[PDB]
């Protein structure tokens, strides 16, 4: 992100952590300021001897080598199958043919068929129709809704 | 997510939460934009699936 | 802002009859003409659905949930607003707020520090001959959030709540009964509104009602709730594929 | 078979294919060496991003 995120005379807005009392933990999250300690000495004011600010801001410039340019990161992250699931893929469609025999799925009503426009209706919250015998006999398009 | 005006600082780093919707990546492993992008267990291809 | 009004002591509990009603379509299946068989969870016919009220009166309790809930109001004034399901209902764990405000109907599931007391109030008519909301006194912090949905912003009202398999499944019917006070026997079923797939435990659940921090007025109303249970119903569909009438085979 | 075939640096002598188009059919060989093209560009040439 060289084009985006540097700045001539360095993009200073950005920051890491320079120091620390000991190595951080998976996916911690520290906004400290309070002075670090890198001896034995209690650290006190602020500055000392051996007295840090445990932050510091990085010099991007467009001028950079290629590495020490700039880089955005996106972590998608997500922890997985411990509940229902309300993240998925995409589900592409096709077109809806008719009067052809077909192995048809609708909603993960996948079946074999001949596909006819119903006189049925349905109320609202209906997705499909079944039978006497308690097989399936219809169902609504989940696109343009017949 | 990606194409937001400015980014968090790693010191500072954002969270941004996600739900209720649909992951369509077409635009996005299929773009030469990213310099690296690796899953670390599961296919770019497969998460469509 | 959070506030207790801890003036009425518990009493004891009321009962009546609810003879034909818990009949909801069980599942999205279109059927017509045809008496479809099913078990399911469903308010048993004629039985003991516990009866509250606000008046004087002004009863919230935190109930039992188990098995799935019926829930109904018999209503004027809009009283019954929204309801807290959950399992500690302190934020040491999530738990659900189903809310109906002034602008719009709201859903939410984070770790919610709740009220002691949660409900919600307004003032009454006052200085400006208009009424209008003010108070929310249902949770005092929200931190990890999981699912939040509000509307498009803007009788008796019945519903039924499962939480099964981590889905929580609404059904209900607004039908708009013009007889003045009894509970009216006669037919019919509930649609399914909407299903949140929330994934938390529920064990408890509260209903939340429209109320200078105390002294007040309680707009009156009825409300009513049965839980469901395992049995077995016999539903007649008619041509249209409505459920129009059912047996409780037990 | 350790104390036959392991080296201090390692046996890289013995090989397993990672990449295929397909799962492969019984008792079928597959001497095939062909770049594997993860992307949805073709990848001509011995190698390629
Ligand atoms: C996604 O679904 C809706 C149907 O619910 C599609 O919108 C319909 O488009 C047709 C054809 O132009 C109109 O006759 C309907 O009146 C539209 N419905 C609504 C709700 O306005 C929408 O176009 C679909 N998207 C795709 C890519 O198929
Ligand atoms: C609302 O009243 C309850 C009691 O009616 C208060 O709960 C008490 O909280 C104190 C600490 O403040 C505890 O030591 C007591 O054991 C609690 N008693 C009971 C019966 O709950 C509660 O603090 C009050 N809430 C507010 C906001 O004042
Ligand atoms: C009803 O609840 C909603 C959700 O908290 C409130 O909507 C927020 O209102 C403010 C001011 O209009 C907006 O800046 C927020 O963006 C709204 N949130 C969302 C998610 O849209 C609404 O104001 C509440 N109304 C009443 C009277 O309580
Ligand atoms: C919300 O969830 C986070 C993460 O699970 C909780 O943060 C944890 O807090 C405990 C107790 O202080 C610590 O032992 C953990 O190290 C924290 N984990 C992380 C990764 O931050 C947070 O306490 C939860 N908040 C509520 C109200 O439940
Ligand atoms: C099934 O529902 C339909 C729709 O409400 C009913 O048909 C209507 O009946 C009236 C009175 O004869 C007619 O004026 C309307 O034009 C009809 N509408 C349609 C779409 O046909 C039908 O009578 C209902 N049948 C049953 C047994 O419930
Ligand atoms: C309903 O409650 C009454 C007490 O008022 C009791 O006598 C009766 O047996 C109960 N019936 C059922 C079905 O619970
Ligand atoms: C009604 O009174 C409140 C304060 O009591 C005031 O804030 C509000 O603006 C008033 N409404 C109108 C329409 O004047
Ligand atoms: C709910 O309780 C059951 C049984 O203890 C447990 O298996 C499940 O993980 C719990 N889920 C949550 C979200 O607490």
């Amino acid at each position: 992100s060289n084009n985006l995120d540097s700045k001539v005379g360095g993009n200073y807005n950005y920051r890491y952590r320079l120091f620390r009392k000991s190595n951080l933990k998976p996916f911690e999250r520290d906004i400290s300021t309070e002075i670090y300690q890198a001896g034995s000495t209690p650290c006190n004011g602020v500055q000392g001897f051996n007295c840090y600010f445990p932050l510091q801001s990085y010099g991007f410039q467009p001028t950079n080598g290629v590495g020490y340019q700039p880089y955005r990161v996106v972590v998608l992250s997500f922890e997985l199958l411990h509940a229902p699931a309300t993240v998925c893929g995409p589900k592409k469609s096709t077109n809806l043919v008719k009067n052809k025999c077909v192995n048809f799925n609708f909603n993960g009503l996948t079946g074999t068929g001949v596909l006819t426009e119903s006189n049925k209706k349905f109320l609202p919250f209906q997705q499909f129709g079944r039978d006497i015998a308690d097989t399936t006999d219809a169902v609504r398009d989940p696109q343009t809704l017949e | 997510v990606f194409n937001a005006t400015r980014f968090a600082s790693v010191y500072a780093w954002n969270r941004k939460r996600i739900s209720n919707c649909v992951a369509d990546y077409s635009v996005l492993y299929n773009s030469a934009s990213f310099s690296t992008f690796k899953c670390y267990g599961v296919s770019p291809t497969k998460l469509n699936d | 802002q959070c506030v207790n009004l801890t003036t009425r002591t518990q009493l004891p509990p009321a009962y009546t009859n609810s003879f034909t009603r818990g009949v909801y379509y069980p599942d999205k299946v279109f059927r017509s003409s045809v008496l479809h068989s099913t078990q399911d969870l469903f308010l048993p016919f004629f039985s003991n659905v516990t009866w509250f009220h606000a008046i004087k009166r002004f009863d919230n309790p935190v109930l039992p949930f188990n098995d799935g809930v019926y829930f109904a109001s018999t209503e004027k004034s809009n009283i019954i607003r929204g309801w807290i399901f959950g399992t500690t209902l302190d934020s040491k764990t999530q738990s659900l707020l189903i809310v109906n405000n002034a602008t719009n109907v709201v859903i939410k599931v984070c770790e919610f520090q709740f009220c002691n007391d949660p409900f919600l109030g307004v003032y009454y008519h006052k200085n400006n001959k208009s009424w209008m909301k003010s108070e929310f006194r249902v949770y005092s912090s929200a931190n990890n959030c999981t699912f939040e949905y509000v509307s498009q912003p803007f009788n008796l009202r019945e519903f039924v709540f499962k939480n099964i398999d981590g889905y929580f499944k609404i059904y209900s019917k607004h039908t708009p009964i013009n007889l003045v006070r009894d509970l009216p026997h006669g037919f019919s079923a509930l649609e399914p509104l909407v299903d949140l797939p929330i994934g938390i435990n529920i064990t408890r659940f509260q209903t939340l009602l429209a109320l200078s921090s105390s002294g007040w007025t309680a707009g009156a109303a009825a409300y009513y709730v049965g839980y469901l249970q395992p049995r077995t119903f016999l539903l007649k569909y008619n041509e249209n594929g409505t459920i129009t009438d059912a047996v409780d085979c037990a």
